[PDB]
């Protein structure tokens, strides 16, 4: 079910970033042409368009089936000048995306070139 | 069928007279009428011609302005005013009836009703100059 | 003021053939049909020929007529004693009043 | 020191979408709401509890009610397109009085199955449904000079059954749980679901019918509490009963007009004619306008007096609701809205057959007469009020708009979309 | 020892979905929207599931409930922009036609090109299409119960084969057992992407063009010992049939209002002859002698055929279509009037009657009008299958022809098909974990 | 629908072969207006094709197998689901009969692979502090 | 040595697809070319140049011109379905002469009821009514061969630019060769995400608002040695044109039935005058000679310009729209007769239009209060050869309606990109 | 979203095959009505064209790599050219016309190689 999986991510939206990586474990352990016949069709196509969009965006930089995958881009000091002890222990995820919300298009473009360049150097090890 | 004429009799030179022709045994407003005359010892001669409604009138060249013809749908008779009687006018005046009937093709109607019988709009059929019924006629005499 | 040239009287013996002609002009018969009538002595006239090619149901096949250009001819077969009457020619047109002229009479 | 991406972070931002129907399977009836072609619901809906979050959402700036208004309007237009019209009925009438008056006995010409023949038939029409050309007498229908009129099919019903609004896969409908949360305000007990609760689509002007009592501490929802246009939407916590009927026993005559068309008109009225009347309880209602007068005073610091309705037409001034398939029109003017044991208030109501609903010049409906004895017993949960101006403040009921009948049940909902892609620096590079 | 998943495993499960059209790319504007249908493939690739027994029902199928609901919604899509004959039925002063006598000469009043005036036209209608008022003056048959619309002559009702094909992720099973009756397990089932050609023909007593059985005659039924369920008899070595009308007809466009006109029957060239069908009696008698042999096998008693029940005409006739004019043939007392026990091809002639205003699918609310086809029509068709019902005697089981529904025709072409969905995800234990 | 329509029917063959031989016989097996009623049914069909394809792909992506065919999962086989041995299943059964026996435990078996992979993800990726 | 795959390679293939609308951010009037449902455009579009590329284009075998003509046809049927039809209007119109092209028609119509009738009166042009018995009684032009409908008086027909943009996964090529006619291989192909603004207009003789060539007058055709092909002439220096209506009409709402009503012309304020269009004389004889020197380079024979043949007022008349009032201008023998002033153009207005010359279509355009003025702009021309053998004659033809857009979509071609590439290399799995 | 990524591949239509892998580097580092159904028919068609390529990349392995590599010997009958001649004096569009009729036989052969490699590995 595509609908029941996107709702589980929203659970514990008030917890810190350091405890959200382990809270989802304990919450999943216990677990024809009418006006109404067209909006259902227009919603299923919109559901597919939203699932693969966040999935195809992943497949551009290395990560396709992973969740906590790491990237080889050096973290700047202009996007966020806070220490590691304060970001992952005293701030929720929704509040964190309000700080780097302006450095979004400059990051997604930097993640792509940092992975496409890896394939060129990797496949040139045979020549 | 039967056609009877009226208005005949003895007349004086220079006077006036109006002939009548009562129609029966047929639809009066559905046929044209003709007026003829034949001098004793001579042949016939047309006098006037009228349509079924009277909107078209035709006469002879010699009686323009003096002779007229008209009909009436409520009394069913033909009028013929004869002025300036002349000695060469004594003839056998008869009343003729045309054969072609004005069969209607488009009646006025009323959508949302379609049951009311309204008058006719576009009829066809005029005069043909064929007389199938001839009356007894009234003899005129001037002296 | 046109006139139809017709013979005033022709001989009619029982068993022979009699032809009745009707000569006019171009305005009266050249563009319009011609008719025929019969007026017996002392009797009322009656329709004999209409539309130049059709006959009423009251007359036999002995009465026949035809036209040729500006003149028409009446040809009747089987002449009897009772056929001696006055026959006329007739033209009529609603265009002009010069085409409505009867024949001068043909006594057979 | 290295950028890493996370899949499944709780990050959401509000947006717009298209919600679909949802209703449990019951049974063919061919209801006006196309629930027979609607996806069934789930017995146990998912309702998480988001803790340590204070989401603020507006009530009047919502967009779920603008999609619901564009849904019910498109629903009635679907059930009225294959209907038969009353165009050949716009003929001059000739009416008289009823039997042993607001019921007129009219007679007119009507074309039979073929246009060549016409017969004179008779029917019964309400006085509120015909207008006189000149009082002598000849009458005419009320909607034969503005637009065309259609008659709804006798097989379809107007029964309001609950429908649920579910967001598509990839979205989330938030839901607040605060006790005294009015229209606009940051709610802290936020909870998320994927489908709304039971929503019964009803229509009314003065009162609310078959609503949902939310919680105690009767809420006074508005936008500009210091204005003269914004309609105050009270939300009760102890609903009182309202019962009314039609004590007549009327038949259903099936007349024929035009080739291949026919409509059902009123026939005979069995028994004596009696007036419809609603029976809102007396003592249970007096204390309702006393708890409101003590709750509405705190927001104004003044004493309040209640007047009757404004006046004029019927759809916008007085009560107007549906009951078992027949549209009622009461007054409720100066029987319990003229104030500041176990008797009962009796409200004289009036019934109409042709309704210019949804507030347009066209698309006028014609409810067929229901044979028998119509009876309803509903609840009133919340009123609709409107200020005057100006001491003392004068309040009076008024249906300023029609969408407010649904904002009383879609006030604690908010649709948002999730973006589960996160970015955070860490000490982990591509090995 | 350890759990592992498998992709692409032969696991199916019966379900229901929405199919779609598929026809040849030979493209007229037929009544069937084939010009907007996806073309098929020149080589339908199918598999042969070996060594597997799958059982599927025939009467509880869903493709017959979807095909019937498709044709209903398809005719309304082709008759919506059509002109309606609402101002047609007035007091018709119908008289006898000027040269057994089933056609009348009617003269009525209709509005001319402009609404204000009216005229008086004349047309020719069949006796089966008009009813009298004073039981003189007649009126159209069914304009008192519903509105009537005609069909534009720009469309045709040629039955062309269509393929009902399932979306990606589904598989339409197909049987290959020769003697497979209605229900039961097929021991030689073979999957296929979608079905073969299906001609959407409409008939009531004798099945028209269709697929023939391979080995022998099949007697399909839901309950043979019942009394209401129709007995579909499938045939092998079909019998031919030629239904003709040697009369001519001239269409004529008359005006019935501003911007509306419909075609009626004008003159008739030559004399009148009865439109009839022809059946080779030697082949037919050889067929009924065999169908009367297998029904005896299931009943253990003698059987007799009898005339149709009676009543109306849309049920007790051979109401089929040919050329564009709906026939109504008296297929009784010449075929089903005898029993069975133990040369010059005397062709059987069936006197048929033609009807224009037909309300198919017994749905009151839509009655179509077919324009007259100029000339003469002739269709040499096939008879592959019959429809028989019982009476309830006891003895001797009296059989009468006549269907019970309109969906019964398509239950003879869809008797070896079934839609299922595949579940390619599998789970099986092995000696392998994710540490290698 | 033109590319993924003949791939699901592809492995549907050999449905009568045993489980231990289904992975072998399939190797040699491949050794060979637009608004009418038909327009809305084809659009309804193309959505059902995509909805049924990625739904299988979405279940695999959450089990640690992105697009692999036969991926071993670190989950111990419970003895209560099947009392039979390992050699008997692969040579005395078939894939269709397997679903009729173990397919009833499909609820707890689809979440057990999730926890055994989601917890394993943070045990390796998130362990590198 | 071994096979490998490559994702994202520049490989495209010709194919057909569906292209949706893309309008600007300017929207409530609810035009026939709806914008309340059309997706907004992109402020910074995506365009790029392909270095060292050569793609052969074609104009007369294109698909976009067959979809655009099929898109706007369904657009009018969508906006005319809920409108009122003028069926009860086909009555015996007793039209006298108004105070000579406009008649004072006094007809009978139904009141709010259906058992009573009243005598109304309205004004109609001579082109909309035909006589039954002249001198009288008149009748509408198409009350016998087609049903007539009325445009909703709340919509307008402003030509607004729309963008046809291919779905995600396609591309719309664009040639930049400035001396490149319809056919022929382009050499400066540039890929754009979708097209620029395309003003949808309707014209027969000339071509209104559009784009230019910027380098030289281009002469496009499918077969120059033919006789029935419409030779499209593209210009580079546009000329000015203005069309007015000095009359001052008035709108009157009359009744035709219960719930139905339509608007007709009432009295006319001010003196009656005739509509006319203006074209600069010096700016026309200069923009016509440049075509006389280019069209001669393809025939090597002297050429002369004639007028149209005649007949119906849809092919021999510069039919165009202007502010909601359809204009028919006789441009036959004022500048096309034989080959600081101002050339006038006497026109005539018709309000019952048979759109696209299809049986069953008849739109009644409601009148517009006040005068109108359309400062239009000519960009292209339409010609048609004759069966000659010496000199040559060219006449303004009206060959087709879809031919009006081929002067705008001459430099576009939709293709389907395929990103999977196969190429041999030297690698294997470790 | 899915359209701007497919348009970026076409930016080297005339460049040689050997330089197309590096030419995209200098470019990326440099930077209810009729339409309600027509647009709906385009969003469904856009998704169908995307995953159709993402499906063929799943049957041959390397479902997420750009420049992948398979274990299939290059048959000398499909192309009679050398390796150094392809990547220096040939463009990607011209290379397709010489081989684009052997695609249906090379897509099936590539599918068997990855399917055979899966059985040979999981057996150990
Ligand atoms: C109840 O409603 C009133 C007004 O209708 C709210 O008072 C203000 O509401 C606005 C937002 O609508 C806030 O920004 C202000 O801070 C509120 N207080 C003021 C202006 O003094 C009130 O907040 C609502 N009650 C609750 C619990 O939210
Ligand atoms: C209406 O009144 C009659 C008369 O007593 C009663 O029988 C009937 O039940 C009433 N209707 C309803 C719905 O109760
Ligand atoms: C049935 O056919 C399958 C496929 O060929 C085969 O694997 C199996 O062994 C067969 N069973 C028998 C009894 O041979
Ligand atoms: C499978 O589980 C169901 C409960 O989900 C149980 O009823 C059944 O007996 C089990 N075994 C089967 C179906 O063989
Ligand atoms: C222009 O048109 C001519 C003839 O119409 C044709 O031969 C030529 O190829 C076209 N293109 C160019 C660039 O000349
Ligand atoms: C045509 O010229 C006029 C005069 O300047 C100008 O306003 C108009 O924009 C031009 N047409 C177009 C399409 O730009
Ligand atoms: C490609 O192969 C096909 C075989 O069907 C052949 O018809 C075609 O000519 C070939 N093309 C080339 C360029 O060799």
């Amino acid at each position: 079910g595509l609908g029941a999986v996107f709702l589980g991510f929203l659970g514990a939206a008030g917890s810190t970033m350091g405890a959200a990586s382990n809270t989802l474990t304990v919450q999943a352990r216990q677990l024809q042409l009418g006006v109404w016949g067209f909006k259902q069709l227009q919603a299923r196509v919109l559901a597919i368009e939203r699932y693969l969009e966040v999935q195809q965006l992943l497949g551009m930089w290395g990560c396709s089936g992973k969740l906590i995958c790491c990237t080889n881009v050096p973290w700047n000091s202009s996007w966020s000048n806070k220490t590691y002890n304060e970001i992952w222990d005293n701030m929720t995820w929704m509040q964190w995306d309000r700080e780097i919300g302006n450095y979004t298009d400059t990051i997604y473009k930097l993640l792509e070139v940092s992975q496409f360049q890896q394939e060129i150097n990797e496949k040139d090890n045979l020549t | 069928v039967q056609l009877v004429e009226s208005g005949g009799g003895v007349v004086q030179p220079g006077t006036s007279l109006r002939l009548s022709c009562a129609a029966s045994q047929f639809r009066f407003d559905g046929y044209g009428m003709h007026w003829v005359r034949q001098a004793p010892g001579k042949g016939l001669e047309w006098v006037a011609s009228i349509s079924h409604d009277g909107i078209k009138k035709y006469h002879a060249e010699k009686v323009w302005g003096r002779f007229t013809i008209s009909r009436d749908n409520s009394k069913n008779t033909l009028y013929l005013q004869m002025n300036s009687l002349r000695p060469e006018d004594t003839a056998l005046y008869y009343c003729a009836k045309d054969l072609r009937e004005d069969e209607c093709e488009e009646w006025w109607s009323d959508y949302y009703d379609f049951g009311k019988q309204l008058p006719c709009a576009k009829s066809r059929g005029g005069l043909v100059g064929i007389a199938d019924n001839w009356g007894q006629g009234t003899m005129v005499t001037v002296s | 003021q046109s006139v139809l040239t017709q013979p005033p009287s022709v001989s009619a013996a029982p068993g022979q053939k009699v032809t009745i002609s009707c000569s006019g002009n171009t305005s009266n018969i050249g563009n319009n049909f011609v008719s025929w009538y019969q007026q017996r002595p002392g009797r009322a006239p009656q329709l004999l020929i209409y539309e130049t090619d059709k006959r009423p149901s009251g007359i036999p096949d002995r009465f026949s007529a035809s036209k040729s250009g500006t003149s028409g001819t009446l040809a009747i077969t089987g002449l009897q004693t009772g056929d001696e009457a006055d026959y006329y020619c007739a033209t009529w047109a609603a265009s002009l009043s010069s085409a409505r002229v009867f024949g001068t009479g043909t006594k057979v | 020191l290295w950028v890493t991406v996370y899949y499944g972070v709780p990050v959401w931002r509000e947006a717009k979408t298209t919600l679909f129907c949802a209703s449990d399977a019951k049974s063919e009836v061919h209801n006006v709401w196309a629930t027979h072609a609607c996806v069934p619901t789930d017995p146990n809906p998912q309702e998480l509890v988001l803790e340590n979050v204070t989401e603020n959402f507006n009530m009047w700036k919502n967009d779920m009610v603008d999609q619901m208004h564009e849904d019910i309007i498109s629903l009635w237009d679907q059930s009225l397109k294959p209907c038969v019209k009353l165009t050949p009925l716009c003929v001059t009438l000739n009416c008289s009085d009823a039997k042993v008056e607001e019921i007129k006995n009219c007679s007119f010409n009507a074309t039979t199955e073929l246009r060549d023949k016409k017969r004179r038939e008779y029917a019964l029409f309400y006085r509120l449904d015909i207008v006189p050309l000149s009082g002598e007498s000849e009458y005419r229908l009320i909607n034969c000079n503005t637009s065309v009129i259609t008659q709804i099919c006798p097989k379809v019903t107007f029964d309001p059954i609950p429908i649920h609004y579910c967001a598509p896969a990839g979205y989330a409908i938030l839901k607040c749980n605060n006790k005294t949360f009015n229209g606009t305000g940051p709610c802290n007990n936020v909870s998320t679901v994927q489908c709304t609760h039971g929503i019964k689509p009803v229509v009314s002007t003065q009162l609310l019918l078959n609503g949902s009592l939310a919680e105690e501490e009767i809420i006074i929802r508005s936008e500009n509490l210091t204005d003269n246009v914004k309609t105050i939407i009270v939300h009760l916590n102890e609903s009182v009963e309202i019962t009314c009927t039609r004590p007549n026993n009327m038949t259903r005559k099936s007349v024929r007009i035009g080739p291949g068309q026919t409509f059902y008109a009123l026939g005979d009225i069995i028994g004596d004619i009696r007036q419809p009347h609603c029976n809102i309880s007396e003592i249970k209602w007096e204390k309702t306008l006393q708890r409101v007068s003590e709750k509405l005073r705190e927001h104004f610091n003044k004493t309040i007096i209640f007047n009757q309705s404004s006046g004029g037409d019927l759809e916008i001034t007085t009560h107007s609701f549906n009951c078992g398939g027949e549209f009622f029109y009461c007054n409720t003017s100066d029987l319990f809205f003229n104030k500041t044991t176990n008797s009962t208030i009796t409200l004289p109501c009036r019934i109409k057959q042709i309704i210019n609903m949804w507030q347009e010049v066209g698309r006028a409906m014609y409810a067929p007469p229901i044979a028998g004895n119509i009876t309803c017993k509903s609840n009133i949960t919340g009123l609709l009020l409107t200020r005057d101006g100006g001491t003392k403040e004068t309040f009076r009921p008024g249906g300023g708009n029609m969408r407010d009948n649904w904002r009383s049940e879609l006030y604690k909902y908010k649709v948002v979309e999730v973006k589960p892609l996160g970015i955070a620096p860490t000490e982990c590079n591509r090995t």
